[PDB]
DNA sequence: GCCTATCGATGTATATATCTGACACGTGCCTGGAGACTAGGGAGTAATCCCCTTGGCGGTTAAAACGCGGGGGACAGCGCGTACGTGCGTTTAAGCGGTGCTAGAGCTGTCTACGACCAATTGAGCGGCCTCGGCACCGGGATTCTGAT
DNA sequence: ATCAGAATCCCGGTGCCGAGGCCGCTCAATTGGTCGTAGACAGCTCTAGCACCGCTTAAACGCACGTACGCGCTGTCCCCCGCGTTTTAACCGCCAAGGGGATTACTCCCTAGTCTCCAGGCACGTGTCAGATATATACATCGATAGGC
């Protein structure tokens, strides 16, 4: 006993339990958010205090959501030793001998380039299962951690995804195989391509690929469980360019002058087009030296940059409004420059980004809650996962991405175990730029991937 | 009685377009003789050594130009290309 | 106050220590301070001089990527015979 | 308190990389030194990484030489320090301009 | 009739074409090379000629002799670069003496 | 025997080496026996480098011949060492040596 | 699948000579490649201007073994000389 | 019929002369028999080459050209003779 | 009892011998030496004349190319008088006392 | 004032143990080396010519060899103070594991413009011969540097 | 010191022989033609080169302190330079042998060329042990103390 909150996670940890009855290790792939660290949790009070198993336990999980994953369990699970492998060297070797040479713990809370740089101790432990959460690091087979976590003595593996497969049937295989590779070897030999035959089969034996799938992976859906119901509006807006940035789109695509020179967006290089097009419409002032005087300040910023013009009107308006909203960026000098704007507007921020400490990002989470920080600056990657952040009323995706669940796993910062209130997702285009292609790039790869991702359980 | 042919009769042409009144000691024309034979050593061997790297038969007047660019100093190289070109040009004008 | 950031010059790239480190490896043991800017200028020049001609080779071929049988080509070519990435 | 005298420290380097095969200039900017020096010859390149790395075995093994004729100048004029000047000597002793 | 005339150069085409094919350079010869290569040996020898007749004349000497081409190579960079291993017989040496060396 | 090297009694390609010959433009013809001494030289060569870098692994109690060997055997020999003299080897490193004006009193 | 060709199972086959039970990083054996095909080059390479300086169209034994007395280094030559003459007389009496 | 003794030959005021072409003011007595040394060194790597030249082409009689060649090889150039 | 003081009419001979052009070794004395070093490679050679004459001329331009060399090297010391160390220094630098 | 220890602090070499990727090795294939057989011209050979190297001689001079005085430079010793080696605490960015894109190196197939080869024809340039003036060399002037006062 | 006295330029004159032109001719460059292959172009595949974020941790950096090295100054003395005299042999002009290099006509053996054939060397896939990495020693050098002797 420890918690309660969904009945639907009841038959959860009975799935689980029973694929461990199987002896057998299992995917998790219930929507995002839904609560999967609270079955995770009833799952091992359920081994250590029913079953009576109490073989130790290795967590697996992103830098940005530790500290969220001891509280949890610090709550609903006071009765487990759990201790965190984490800091400089000469402290991770200090508990070496605190904790591994002295058996006291049921618990280690690890993050995934630890796990990598020490590995040879936590191969020396039998343990009882292994938990890797945001699992979708491990769709590649080059990767190191697939090689080393499957080395690793474990009774039983488990899992974790708020959305399987973020592209093709290789990530299935992969993450699959490493699983139980006894049973899926061949897979990743390759022979699951030809046996689904490159996914035409796709509606011609879908059955066949439900039935594969559905002993071996859970996954409800959000629509599914419903029960508050908040929306999720998204709506795009379409925009054009600014003289000044009209210009260097149009050099890019051709040459630069030595004006050009001057204002340095020559001497950058231009052996690759895609990123400094991109860079143009979302703000010529990432070019160095293109701001006329290294001391400027003042609204011509928002005008610089089309998307800011609008981004300032529609900010001031969601302001004048009361909501408080999110912004995600793919660029971390875009994250800078939308903090110049706001500290010229003197409004209430916060920011995560990669650069950020472990501690810095635990303060920041609670400082955007607890009162009303209008927005906060994000990273798409580092930023996108596992956070609570339901104080927000909107999100913005100010720039685009080339792999749709990447904007949905950002927007899932919302709604996690709730939400009081509607939301609204606004997306930014540059119109008749690139920005429109690898939208409806991007769009494509989702509308081959459903296909195969509502089968399975769902069906 | 045997024969043996020289540069010797081009090199007094050209020296009487650059100085009408000048005159050429023979130690002198031996020694020019000499480096005209070693330049033209040094250009053949690196348009052979191109032609072979890149797997081609034939030597060409591409092979002559970059061996030049990659021999000669300086601006001395660039002047000696604009003398290839432009004497290749009116010779194939020419007929 | 964080528009924009200085970067350093790319021949200061080759850093003070690193200096030091190969003139150990001469077998020098005291340096006078003044030898690392003249160092810089000594390696500036040769980086010059071996990167033309590789470069003529690779444009001789119409190809774009500078191609390492071109470093070794131009190494040879100014007497400074490399083993060890061709023949 | 401990401390070893002055040159002390100096030899144990120099048994030290004497005996090494690393190769001792920091590879990134390195490279960004020869991607740059490029641009004067033609406008846009791409390298191979083994053409890359050719030239920092080139070039460590030119400085490494020159630091040993380096050297005996300074000890011809009855110094230990090496100078600029005796730089100078070596390079055009060997006819280097 | 000639190619000399023909390309308006002074040096022999014909000759040069004759050596590139008996020299083993390459297989095959195409008809712009002799053409190409003789402009360029005319060129340096202008080059050289002109400084050499220089330097005669500040001689007061109407006819070249070695000295004036020794002369003419070493005071220009690019010459001397390009002949930076070459002795020329009767050439001597360009007068230079240390500043160290002179008296107070 | 079929195979021109085993009639030399050689290891090193007798037939490769003539038809190196042939393509290289070195002359207008080349006559039959070239090949059988120009490949004798290049065996005699190469057993003669690997002779003494296989004493450096050895000495360095290490099976298998690295760079670093093939430099110090080059290095220590003034023959091999005259005619290799203008040639960098890769990971080769240098040979100790230390002048005697800096050695401590 | 573009095929190459090398010297390195010959090199191979006479280091199991020199010294049987030992064996070489491929590092190491691209360095006894290389060496193999620079010295060929500069024998190749003086005799055919020995052969151009006497008039002579064919490159002959003669012509390699002046070549090596040229290049390589006073008592490594006669060894060099001892070994291709040894091989030729052998060869032609087959 | 058999030659020894002069490189002595080379006498001293002769070197002095050299050295004075080469700029040098003074000259310490030692320098004499560290000259001599060298010299012949430098002649004996040449002459070796040109009397290879001249065995090979069968000729018992050394030739401008057979000394051309071998200066050519050492890296040395020679305009004026020959050629 | 006029005397010229020590160094000045050093000077004057070389302001004279850079600018001739004579060969400055005696003609007759080289013969016979390189005669001598020929005399260990092979018995009873001939020898073209124009052939002594190409050896005199690169031998004395190798000479007076390394007594400049020199002279730089005793000048970095802070000497005026040449000396056999900086030959020694010379060719090692040059990469010819292998 | 050495010089002999003394401890002891530090850095390097040694030994035993565990784990991993690069190296030897076996396999199927194919393309390039071996085995005939032929044509013709590069080379070896004997004979001849006559150019050039070697060798010797006598006369005259320029140059080398030898002795001397003395002054300038090489050298060792000394005192000064600066700059560069060693060690510490703080800050930076090099390195690596990912993610994604598409430019451009590498290959195949076609076909036609080019260069090799040939015979007939012609004049460019070569060797031999002749002549005149650019330069060498000489006697003797004027000019300008040294160095002792 | 301004002056004497060596030693460098500058000049007009004499004459020698090399540079410059010319002639006759022969052999190699030109013209006009055919043949068949090298490489110029179009199309295609998919390797690998460029760009960015995220994160750890050793390297670089900035500073304080003290030493020993670089340097300027001085005094000693010996070894080089400048010069006059004596001795040597290099040079030069002439003669004269005959060894050797250079050319010729001739015959032959060796090499390039062609077609057929098959096994040596390559690209590939695999298993395991030589070396890399840990770490717990052992043990030599460097200093300060500061002995003594």
């Amino acid at each position: 006993t420890g918690i309660h909150l969904r009945s639907y996670q009841l038959e959860g940890v009975n799935w689980l339990a029973q694929r461990f009855h199987c002896q057998n290790g299992c995917i998790l792939g219930d929507e995002m958010g839904l609560g999967k660290t609270c079955q995770t949790i009833a799952l091992f009070i359920y081994l250590a205090g029913r079953l009576n198993d109490e073989g130790p336990f290795l967590i697996l999980c992103p830098l940005s959501v530790l500290s969220n994953w001891k509280e949890e369990m610090q709550r609903f699970a006071p009765g487990l030793s759990c201790v965190t492998y984490a800091g400089d060297k000469e402290e991770r070797a200090c508990l070496q001998q605190d904790l591994k040479q002295e058996s006291r713990f049921h618990v280690l809370l690890t993050t995934y380039e630890i796990c990598l740089k020490d590995a040879s101790f936590l191969k020396s432990f039998p343990w009882s299962v292994l938990v890797v959460d945001e699992a979708h690091r491990l769709k590649n087979q080059s990767s190191l951690l697939h090689k080393t976590l499957s080395e690793f003595s474990v009774v039983f593996s488990l899992l974790l995804t708020g959305t399987p497969i973020q592209n093709s049937l290789q990530e299935l295989y992969s993450l699959l195989s490493f699983v139980e590779p006894d049973l899926f070897s061949k897979e990743e030999v390759g022979d699951f391509i030809q046996r689904y035959q490159d996914i035409e089969k796709e509606s011609e034996s879908a059955s066949e690929l439900h039935k594969l799938l559905q002993p071996f992976l859970l996954r409800r859906v959000k629509a599914e469980v419903a029960t508050e119901l908040p929306k999720k509006t998204e709506v795009v807006i379409y925009h054009g360019m600014s003289a000044l940035q009209k210009k260097y789109y149009k050099a890019i695509l051709m040459k630069d002058l030595d004006a050009f020179e001057n204002e340095t967006a020559k001497k950058v290089k231009l052996q690759n087009i895609l990123s400094q097009l991109r860079k143009c419409v979302d703000h010529p002032y990432l070019f160095d030296g293109v701001e006329p005087e290294p001391f400027e300040v003042g609204d011509h910023l928002t005008e610089a940059s089309g998307k800011l013009h609008l981004l300032d009107k529609l900010l001031a308006f969601l302001y004048s409004g009361g909501h408080r909203v999110l912004l995600f960026s793919q660029m971390t000098q875009m994250l800078d420059i939308l903090q110049d704007y706001m500290d010229y507007r003197g409004y209430s921020y916060e920011r995560v980004d990669g650069s950020v400490r472990g501690e810095e990002r635990h303060l920041a989470i609670k400082n955007f809650g607890q009162q009303p920080i209008f927005v906060f600056l994000l990273s798409t990657r580092a930023g996108g996962v596992g956070m609570n952040l339901t104080a927000a009323d909107t999100v913005i995706f100010v720039d685009s991405d080339f792999n749709p669940q990447n904007d949905l796993q950002a927007a899932a910062r919302a709604h996690r175990i709730g939400q009081n209130k509607s939301v609204k997702v606004i997306r930014l285009i540059g119109r008749d730029t690139v920005e429109e292609i690898v939208y409806r790039k991007a769009a494509s790869k989702l509308q081959l991937t459903n296909m195969i991702i509502e089968g399975g359980h769902f069906t | 009685k045997t024969r043996k042919e020289s540069y010797a009769i081009y090199v007094y042409k050209v020296l009487k377009q650059v100085h009408p009144d000048t005159g050429i000691s023979s130690k002198a024309m031996s020694i020019m003789n000499s480096f005209v034979n070693d330049v033209f050593e040094r250009i053949a061997g690196e348009a052979s050594r191109l032609a072979h790297y890149n797997k081609r038969s034939t030597i060409t007047s591409r092979e002559i130009q970059t061996a030049v660019r990659l021999l000669l100093p300086g601006e001395l190289a660039k002047h000696a290309v604009s003398e290839g070109t432009k004497a290749v040009t009116k010779y194939t004008s020419a007929k | 106050k964080r528009h924009r950031k200085v970067l350093r010059d790319n021949i200061q790239g080759i850093t003070k220590p690193a200096i030091r480190r190969l003139a150990r490896r001469g077998g020098v043991k005291r340096i006078s301070g003044l030898i690392y800017e003249e160092t810089r200028g000594v390696l500036k020049v040769f980086l010059e001089n071996v990167i033309r001609d590789a470069v003529t080779y690779t444009e001789h071929a119409k190809r774009k990527t500078v191609t390492a049988m071109d470093v070794v080509y131009a190494l040879k070519r100014q007497g400074r015979t490399l083993y060890g990435f061709g023949g | 308190p401990h401390r070893y005298r002055p040159g002390t420290v100096a030899l144990r380097e120099i048994r030290r990389y004497q005996k090494s095969t690393e190769l001792l200039i920091r590879k990134l900017p390195f490279q960004r030194l020869v991607r740059e020096i490029a641009q004067d010859f033609k406008t846009d390149l791409r390298f191979q990484s083994s053409a890359v790395m050719a030239l920092q075995e080139a070039s460590e093994a030119y400085l490494v030489a020159l630091f040993e004729d380096t050297n005996l100048a300074a000890i011809h004029a009855k110094r230990v320090t090496i100078m600029p000047k005796d730089i100078q000597l070596a390079r055009r002793i060997r006819g280097e301009r | 009739k000639t190619r000399s005339s023909r390309a308006g150069l002074q040096f022999p085409v014909g000759r040069v074409h004759r050596l590139l094919r008996k020299g083993n350079y390459a297989e095959r010869v195409g008809a712009g090379a002799p053409v190409y290569l003789a402009a360029v040996l005319e060129y340096l020898t202008a080059e050289i000629l002109e400084l050499a007749g220089n330097a005669a004349r500040d001689n007061k000497k109407t006819r070249i002799i070695p000295r004036h081409l020794q002369l003419a190579v070493r005071n220009d960079e690019e010459l001397n670069k390009l002949l930076g291993r070459v002795t020329i017989a009767q050439g001597g040496v360009l007068p230079n003496i240390q500043s160290v060396l002179l008296p107070k």
